[PDB]
RNA sequence: UGAGGUAGUAGGUUGUAUAGU
DNA sequence: AAACTATACAACCTACTACCTCAT
């Protein structure tokens, strides 16, 4: 869908481990530990309706 | 791996000491812990309302049955469930009449409909008690089917509300008179019939709990205790704090709240909380800034010295919202440091339904599910033996409580909250799901936002169920 | 009395109209 | 008197707090 991406270099992307998110044992500038469980429970929900989606129901 | 711990069923005393689990039964077995002398029934409403609330009324003297006693039990008449006499006699009664409902009815905008049928009840009561020498401790509306039903705040042919008995107790909040409204269908059902020819407010097997919440309902405006609670420790003190919120429109609604007491029986001292025009309707996430949270700290405190004379040792805070620092660092400095405080959110939006394996049978109420030291679940509502039926309806769903700040025992505010779930008076049920501290809050602030003229509301409680 | 219906914002995302030295 | 350029709150991007009614 994006022809322009081809030159993308991972470098530039950051992980960050879920365990220490889950155990509320991650804290940084950048994101906040309540900001990212809610990305979390954002991606959870938006991941189950891709896949019901995609049940054709 | 985790189980559901067990909270024993609270129990309400009765006469002469008694301890039962049931306020039907114990009604029927024991009876009131106070008496009261007797009491004299006002009327108003057309002459067929007076007929079919005095046929309704000598039912009530008769000891009426239904299907089985087992979940629905039955009527052993005014006089000998409660001490106290009920007549068809010394009935002080006032006629509306129809040729003014007529004349009100062909208006345009129900609105001005419902506000002069309002206070022509309400100047009509007045004259009618500020005269007549007869005493009437409880005045029994009986509005018609049809005003209820034509007259509705949608019905299709600011400060005042378009609920028609919550601006009647606003406005008779000013006088200290305990009434009760009667709908006409309630107690005239055996010839009310819907289009298709059968009563749509049917009661042909469940007309003994009307009896049972009527009656009770008469008793306690009167001005008898029912029925009380067991155990109260020495310096506790209960506190129901209303954040339900009105859409008033371009004006501040800003916090309404309002609060509950309860402190040695089951008293209700509600003192006004302020309107409070900071935090316009823009900011309503209920956070009481520091004058008005310590005025209302102070209103239960002076409460509290009047029924008690002693400074209590433990202050209980209920409430359905989340709390923050600066509102508790205000409640907090004003209190003594003997004392503790500690609040409480009861919230229903939280979803967990628990399921039963084998049979049709629901969560047994009492369960109580703590998942931390601070979070914890109750099962309020459900299947009790002692009815043998289910209080709730389909699946019951608990009431997530969490406590914010204090250090406090989970069990302790779990059964306390279990005990106050018992207390409702409005309806002689079993048990409901919100506490009687919230399950009033709603009612009663609806009451006090209806009309805000008054400035110093009666903190009885006959005047608002 | 409890499950569907509904306006509106927690609190930090990115667009209006500046003024700081 | 003027170069860079973020500033100072601010409009809004998905889902948290509460209402209100529909009929069992």
């Amino acid at each position: 869908q994006l022809p322009k991406t081809e030159t993308y270099n991972g470098q530039e992307s950051i992980r960050i481990s879920t365990s220490d998110i889950l155990s509320g044992r991650y804290d940084t500038d950048f994101i906040r530990n309540y900001e990212c469980q809610r990305l979390i429970v954002q991606l959870i929900n938006k991941a189950f309706e891709l896949r019901m989606k995609d049940k054709n129901v | 791996m985790k189980e559901l711990i067990y909270i024993e069923e609270p129990s309400i005393l009765f006469a002469h000491g008694q301890k039962c689990t049931d306020p039907r039964d114990g009604l029927a077995l024991f009876g009131p812990l106070n008496q009261i002398y007797g009491i004299k029934s006002g009327v108003v409403g057309t002459q067929k309302g007076l007929q079919i609330f005095k046929s309704y009324l000598d039912k009530i003297q008769k000891p009426i049955y239904n299907h089985n006693n087992i979940t629905r039990p039955m009527f052993p008449g005014f006089e000998a469930v409660f001490g106290c006499k009920w007549e068809s006699q010394n009935i002080v009664f006032k006629e509306i009449t129809d040729e003014e409902i007529r004349r009100y009815l062909f208006n345009a905008s129900t609105h001005k409909r419902t506000y002069d049928l309002v206070t022509l009840f309400n100047d009509k009561i007045i004259t009618a008690n500020k005269n007549d020498e007869e005493r009437v401790d409880v005045w029994f509306v009986i509005v018609p089917e049809e005003i209820y039903k034509y007259c509705r705040p949608n019905s299709v042919l600011y400060n005042y509300d378009a609920q028609f008995h919550d601006q009647l107790k606003a406005r008779l909040l000013e006088h200290t008179i305990p009434t009760q409204i009667l709908r006409e269908s309630t107690l005239a059902w055996r010839d009310f019939k819907n289009t298709f020819g059968a009563p749509i407010r049917d009661f042909s097997k469940i007309e003994g709990h009307l009896a049972w919440t009527i009656s009770t309902a008469a008793y306690y405006k009167a001005g008898g205790k029912p029925w009380k609670l067991g155990d109260i420790r020495p310096g506790v003190c209960y506190l129901g704090l209303v954040y339900k919120k009105i859409e008033k429109s371009k004006n501040p609604q800003n916090a309404c709240c309002a609060a509950q007491m309860f402190l040695d029986n089951g008293d209700g001292t509600v003192f006004k909380g302020e309107v409070g025009p900071w935090y316009n309707p823009e900011k309503g996430e209920y956070h009481l800034k520091p004058k008005e949270a310590k005025a209302l700290l102070t209103q239960a405190l002076e409460s509290y010295k009047e029924q008690n004379k002693s400074y209590p040792k433990e202050v209980f805070i209920h409430a359905r919202t989340r709390f923050n620092d600066e509102e508790w660092n205000a409640f907090n400095e004003v209190t003594p440091k003997n004392t503790n405080l500690v609040g409480v959110t009861i919230t229903k939006s939280k979803p967990l339904k628990l399921y039963k394996t084998e049979g049709a049978f629901p969560i047994m109420r009492g369960n109580a599910y703590i998942v931390d030291e601070k979070k914890a679940f109750l099962w309020t509502l459900g299947f009790v033996p002692k009815l043998q039926s289910t209080l709730s309806m389909e699946v019951p769903n608990p009431i997530f409580i969490e406590i914010n700040k204090g250090e406090a025992e989970i069990q302790q505010v779990l059964k306390d909250i279990l005990a106050l779930t018992k207390l409702n008076y409005n309806a002689c049920i079993y048990a409901d799901g919100e506490p009687v501290t919230l399950r009033f809050a709603n009612k009663i602030g609806e009451i006090l936002t209806a009309s805000t003229e008054i400035k110093t509301p009666p903190l009885a409680f006959k005047y608002y169920i």
